């Protein structure tokens, strides 16, 4: 079975920073291509941010997000990472860690800012 | 080369996309990648057009060694959806994008997928990141009249009109591809056999042939003959100088005897304003697989995404 296991959502004031950590069980996220979305409620999941093995390990982010988050892994620990500063009022969201084409997704952890 | 039409060249981003009703007109709107832009236009909140002096010719394609390509005549995806013979679907979420294509900078691309085809579009002013996976700010795509360069066309792929098969032979094709690929699990996220453990996805070239039912038929060994049907839609029509003829201009020559063609059109059609050719195109091609006979919708040789049995 794999496994994701998502950490790190929680409450924070605009401007403050949040990092997110997705630990995986049953691949080598060092080969695996890895994908953050986040899912606000009534919107749509939108992808945030993704880690490339098949690029090389190139990085990629959304535009609104680009700038701010910074994804990387870990791969002694097999654990991916979406640090997140200077965070805005629309990234409140459940976020997600995901294996590209797969359905291996994690719980999702609960960001929430708010003033 | 093209089929009627030289490459376009726009002015207007805000011109309407017209829906014209001659098959030569299609053809021609095919030749200069309207039915990409009107596409893009309808899925993907896109202003202009796809296809800037370069038209169909100038796509980009992955593999880069295209075989089907130098064949003008031979239908894409993107062409069969603009003829009404399949759709091009945008893509969800759960659509996959293959790895391997230089997808930086493309506008729009488009696969087979094993059970149908999608279409991956950017906004204006956006193009795509090297993943593919997202539409990035691009001041290079600003214009709205953006080069062929950025449309990318997955799979040495042809399209035609199809012989459709009763669902009793479509299960046996089926059944016989599954016991040709006994380790693929699912492809493009759709189960192809049944599997307990199974791996994480990984690129697949494969050749497979689209006989319209649920999901398409990968061969491993298979035999294709191309037979020239001189068939009406083997023909497009032009008048001299101002491009492709009128519907029923169109319609009267191959219908009437009474325009002036190539000598093959002469022979099936008749002739005595408009001239009809035959397409540079191999045929319609035949597929022997599982020992039987088959004439598919589309055929081709590309990358889907499949997981293997563990
Ligand atoms: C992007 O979106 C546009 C519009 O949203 C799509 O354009 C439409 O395309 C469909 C099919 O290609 C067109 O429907 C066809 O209508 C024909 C008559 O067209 C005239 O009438 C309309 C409205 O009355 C005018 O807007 C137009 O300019 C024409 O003057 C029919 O003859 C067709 O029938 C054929 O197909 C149907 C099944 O689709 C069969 O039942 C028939 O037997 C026959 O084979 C067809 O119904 C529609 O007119 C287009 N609209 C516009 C505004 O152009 C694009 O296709 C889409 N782009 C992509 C890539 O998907
Ligand atoms: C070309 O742009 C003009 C300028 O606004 C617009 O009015 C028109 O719709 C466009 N052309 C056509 C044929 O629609």
């Amino acid at each position: 079975a794999v496994q994701l296991v998502e950490s790190g959502g929680g409450l924070v004031q605009p401007g403050g920073s949040l990092r997110l950590s997705c630990a995986a069980s049953g691949f080598t996220i060092s080969n695996a291509d890895m994908r953050w979305y986040r899912q606000a409620p009534g919107k749509e999941r939108e992808l945030v941010a993704l880690l490339l093995s098949s690029l090389g390990g190139s990085t990629e982010y959304a535009d609104s997000v680009k700038g701010r988050f910074t994804m990387f892994r870990d791969n002694a620990r097999n654990t991916v990472y979406l640090q997140m500063d200077n965070l805005k009022a629309e990234d409140t969201a459940v976020y997600y860690c995901n294996v590209r084409w797969t359905d291996y997704w994690g719980q999702g952890t609960q960001v929430t800012v708010s003033s | 080369g093209p089929i009627i039409c030289a490459g376009p060249i726009h002015s207007n981003k805000s011109a309407d996309i017209p829906h014209l009703l001659g098959y030569s007109e299609k053809i021609c709107q095919i030749d200069r990648l309207i039915h990409v832009s009107s596409w893009l236009r309808n899925h993907s909140q896109f202003q202009g057009y796809v296809g800037q002096r370069g038209g169909r010719s100038q796509v980009s394609y992955y593999p880069a060694e295209n075989s089907y390509s130098r064949w003008s005549g031979l239908l894409s995806p993107c062409d069969a959806d603009w003829l009404g013979m399949l759709v091009v679907k945008k893509a969800k979420g759960s659509d996959m994008i293959v790895p391997g294509p230089s997808y930086k900078g493309k506008v729009f691309f488009e696969r087979p997928t094993f059970d149908g085809y999608v279409g991956w579009g950017c906004g204006s002013g956006k193009s795509r990141t090297e993943s593919g996976e997202l539409c990035s700010s691009d001041s290079g795509t600003s214009s709205g009249l953006l080069p062929s360069d950025r449309v990318l066309w997955i799979g040495d792929v042809a399209c035609q009109p199809m012989t459709p098969i009763p669902e009793e032979t479509f299960l046996e094709l089926k059944s016989f591809s599954q016991s040709e690929f006994p380790d693929i699990c699912k492809i493009d996220g759709i189960v192809f056999n049944q599997c307990e453990g199974e791996s994480l996805p990984q690129p697949f070239d494969v050749a497979w042939m689209d006989v319209g039912h649920s999901h398409k038929i990968i061969m491993r060994e298979h035999k294709t003959k191309w037979v020239q049907e001189s068939s009406s839609k083997d023909f497009v029509c032009y008048k001299e100088g101002t491009g492709p003829c009128s519907e029923s201009e169109e319609k009267t020559c191959k219908t009437s005897g009474s325009c002036r063609g190539d000598m093959q059109f002469c022979k099936v059609a008749g002739c005595e304003k408009c001239r009809c050719s035959l397409v540079h195109k191999p045929g319609e091609v035949v597929v022997s697989y599982g020992g039987m006979r088959v004439r598919p919708k589309c055929y081709g040789f590309s990358r889907m995404m499949a997981t293997l049995e563990v």
